[PDB]
């Protein structure tokens, strides 16, 4: 379970996969009235491409020919659709004294001297043969 | 002039390396060129800027 709800979490991997949906460009001349979250419309042109996007960035683009060109980015590229980035290594580590588990398991606190962090602990869950 | 009055023809030596130690041919043209012409040509391009407005290239 990677978080307390998944309600977030689900909805953010919807919104990160809407934004590969519609992506593109709009060279646009010379302007620094426009931001990355600014959300503008296009009106007056035919039936295919008129309507409200939103941007995802801005580019200047100075140079001889051409003059000065604030490019208009529009969409995200792609994304990984991990929890977190994975780790699929066996790894050792110590156990770390005694302290309660705040989340009302039977987490036992261990170290792991593959990170350098000494005084922190980390709950785990402890694998028996048998349990029941 | 100066000394005499007889032509004197251009002569077409040729080598067979850059330096000229190894001698091919040569031979001496009848009937002088009555037109030479040497053509230079440097090539430039205008540099560009942006920031200032000096103009060189």
């Amino acid at each position: 379970l990677p978080e307390a709800t998944l309600q977030t979490l689900s909805n953010s991997w919807l919104n990160y996969q809407q934004m590969t949906g519609v992506q593109g460009h709009i060279v646009l001349a010379g302007t620094r009235d426009f931001a990355p979250g600014e959300s503008i419309t296009l009106s007056g042109f035919g039936a295919g491409l008129d309507g409200t996007a939103m941007l995802s960035g801005v580019n200047q683009q100075f140079d001889t020919q051409y003059g000065w060109r604030s490019e208009l980015v529009i969409g995200l590229p792609a994304s990984m659709l991990e929890p977190a980035p994975p780790v699929r290594s066996l790894h050792i580590g110590t156990v770390a004294g005694f302290t309660a588990d705040p989340q009302h398991l039977d987490r036992i606190a261990i170290h792991l001297p593959a990170l350098n962090l000494p005084d922190s602990l980390i709950f785990a869950r402890l694998s028996k043969p048998w349990a029941s | 002039s100066l000394l005499e009055r007889g032509l004197s023809k251009l002569t077409l030596n040729a080598w067979k390396d850059r330096e000229g130690k190894i001698p091919a041919g040569s031979m001496s043209a009848m009937y002088n060129p009555e037109t030479i012409q040497l053509d230079y040509q440097t090539r430039f391009d205008t540099e560009d800027t942006i920031n200032t407005a000096s103009q060189s290239n």
